[PDB]
């Protein structure tokens, strides 16, 4: 089985590699489309904490073509990483990034201690804490309103029943497991009624010629005998046709 | 900062009749962010009247409080035995916050 | 209605730092500010101020710094507040408070009460 | 330049020296509304973006590039005598075949054969139902139809 190339592959190092993470309110996402999809150097990778698929096999999700792939990235709380799972419910599953019950994709977070954690604590993350109904599955909601507990108007002054509907998470290396900053994206796999140029990897098989081979090129299947041709093909031609319909 | 003065220490009056108190401000305040409170000699306060124009949840309709500018009042038509206790004045709109000065309506 | 849990009874002796602890039950205590009270034996009382539990926002008097300071725990919905510097004089009861209100959109005002905690001082 | 309506496939024609139509728009709305494709072919450059064009009025090209008033939400880009063009969008994939060849005509089209080799084949899916043209002169428009040839 042969396939041209490999090549014009997704930027997935420029989402986890990246050199800062967006805010859990107001997650970076990221659009991936027309280029091969290397999913199996993150899945084989083992510098994720946490790698769930729903809707889509770890192993075989290479196989599988969308029409777009959203990055979702951004930075949270230990404890809140069991938070980014479809059904799940919480400050940030419902305020700062929700995910729908039907969710098809797969979430991989590491932690980012080491290079997210400060000593004096970074707060360049924030996540919203109060809002006044929970935010709808892929909604990224940024209003710096100052939420009004009560019915009586803020007007722009924090005091009673007025509190910013934003909190900083306090990052730091000596902090525990569950408050250490760990990186999530989510990568969501959306299919429409699109040619979804989004595919994975295809596999490549060294040539056999004068031998009976079952042979697969590209989507041309069948079995037979390779030798060396004498015919000209014009440029964007790929394979010649005899009188009788035959390859 | 704001320093607000209100009624003077120690006034007794008769139970059944008018009761009137005042509270006074060196410096302006928003009637929006008000409110008096009344604590019972031995216990936790219990917030009376919001914003001079709002009864708070568990009060009886014969307190009333009002006021404008920096003088502001509170009043009780009728006095009940429930009545013997302090009345703070306060305002909590932004950081400054000033705590009533205490009020003693008493029983003869 | 909702219901404030402190401390009990409290004998002490001036210079030590004392640790009191104030938790809510019965409406979401997930970000409301928490306002602490102190009054001494029949004692006019004054302000001590307010913590944000959400972020941990510390806001007290100007005679109440660098001798209080308060800490949270969203575990058991606690705010934990301790006194340093004490003196002989200074025994009286603490209450806390919060904004009295049920659910997200709720009332406005500081209606309920907590347990009190007695602090008495002598020697 | 007026707009040109796209019924099943558009066959473009031109017989110019001095590169004056160098620029395609194909759409339906073409206001922002829906998605919509322009594509330019500037010095050496072929670029090709599909967003959501809020069109001028009367887009024209310099000799200065003033044919949108913005660009949202894109969703696709690429960069890459006589010229004879066939544009047609089957099962969400535009096609664009191109051909080159000499002109010997001023103002007419030559009565010859030539075969337009294809060129690019965008995995586009944008609804195309108008087009117009972009201009730095004449050219030819037809519309194709389903009919049986033997070649």
């Amino acid at each position: 089985v042969r396939f041209p190339n490999i090549t014009n592959l997704c930027p997935f190092g420029e989402v986890f590699n990246a050199t800062r993470f967006a805010s859990v309110y107001a997650w970076n996402r990221k659009r991936i489309s027309n280029c091969v999809a290397d999913y199996s150097v993150l899945y084989n990778s083992a510098s994720f904490s946490t790698f769930k698929c729903y809707g889509v096999s770890p192993t075989k999700l290479n196989d599988l073509c969308f029409t777009n792939v959203y990055a979702d990235s951004f930075v949270i709380r230990g404890d809140e990483v069991r938070q980014i799972a479809p059904g799940q419910t919480g400050k940030i599953a419902d305020y700062n990034y929700k995910l729908p019950d039907d969710f098809t994709g797969c979430v991989i977070a590491w932690n980012s201690n080491n290079l997210d954690s400060k000593v004096g604590g970074n707060y360049n993350y924030l996540y919203r804490l109060f809002r006044k109904s929970n935010l709808k599955p892929f909604e990224r909601d940024i209003s710096t309103e100052i939420y009004q507990a009560g019915s009586t108007p803020c007007n722009g002054v924090e005091g009673f029943n007025c509190y910013f509907p934003l909190q900083s998470y306090g990052f730091q290396p000596t902090n525990g497991v569950g408050y250490q900053p760990y990186r999530v994206v989510v990568l969501s796999f959306e299919l429409l009624h699109a040619p979804a140029t989004v595919c994975g990897p295809k596999k490549s098989t060294n040539l056999v010629k004068n031998k009976c081979v079952n042979f697969n090129f590209n989507g041309l299947t069948g079995t037979g005998v390779l030798t060396e041709s004498n015919k000209k093909f014009l440029p964007f031609q790929q394979f010649g046709r005899d009188i009788a319909d035959t390859t | 900062e704001i320093v607000l003065t209100q009624s003077p220490g120690t006034l007794s009056l008769s139970p059944g009749e008018r009761a009137t108190l005042s509270c006074r401000g060196s410096q302006s305040v928003r009637s929006s962010y008000l409110g008096w409170y009344q604590q019972k000699p031995g216990q936790a306060p219990r917030l009376l009247i919001y914003g001079a124009s709002s009864r708070a949840t568990g009060i009886p309709d014969r307190f009333s409080g009002s006021g404008s500018g920096t003088d502001f009042t509170l009043t009780i038509s009728r006095l009940e035995p429930e009545d013997f206790a302090v009345y703070y004045c306060q305002q909590y709109g932004s950081s400054p916050w000033t705590f009533g000065q205490g009020t003693k309506v008493e029983i003869k | 209605q909702m219901q404030l849990v402190q401390s009990g009874p409290e004998v002490k002796k001036p210079g030590t730092s004392v640790k009191v602890s104030c938790k809510a039950s019965g409406f979401t205590f997930t970000s409301s500010a928490v306002q602490w009270v102190r009054q001494a034996r029949g004692q006019r009382l004054e302000w001590i101020g307010w913590i944000v539990v959400g972020s941990g926002n510390t806001d007290y008097a100007q005679q109440f710094q660098e001798r209080v300071t308060i800490t949270r725990d969203m575990s058991t919905s606690t705010a934990y507040m301790e006194l340093s510097s004490l003196g002989s004089e200074d025994t009286a009861v603490y209450y806390c408070a919060a904004p009295n209100c049920s659910g997200g959109s709720c009332y406005d005002g500081f209606d309920l009460w907590g347990q009190g905690t007695m602090v008495t001082v002598s020697s | 330049n007026p707009v040109l309506p796209f019924n099943d496939g558009v066959y473009f024609a031109s017989t110019e020296k001095s590169n004056i139509i160098r620029g395609w728009i194909f759409g339906t709305t073409l206001d922002s509304k829906t998605q919509s494709l322009l594509i330019v072919n500037n010095a050496t450059n072929v670029v090709i973006k599909v967003c959501e064009f809020q069109f001028c009025n009367d887009p024209f090209l310099g000799v200065e590039f003033r044919v949108y008033s913005s660009a949202n939400n894109c969703t696709f880009e690429y960069v890459s005598n006589l010229r004879e063009f066939v544009f047609k969008n089957i099962d969400g994939y535009f096609k664009i075949y191109s051909k080159h060849t000499p002109i010997n005509l001023v103002r007419d089209l030559p009565q010859g054969f030539s075969a337009l080799e294809p060129l690019v084949d965008l995995p586009i899916g944008i609804n195309i139902t108008r087009f117009q043209t972009l201009l730095a002169a004449a050219y030819y428009v037809g519309y194709l139809q389903p009919r049986t040839f033997l070649l």
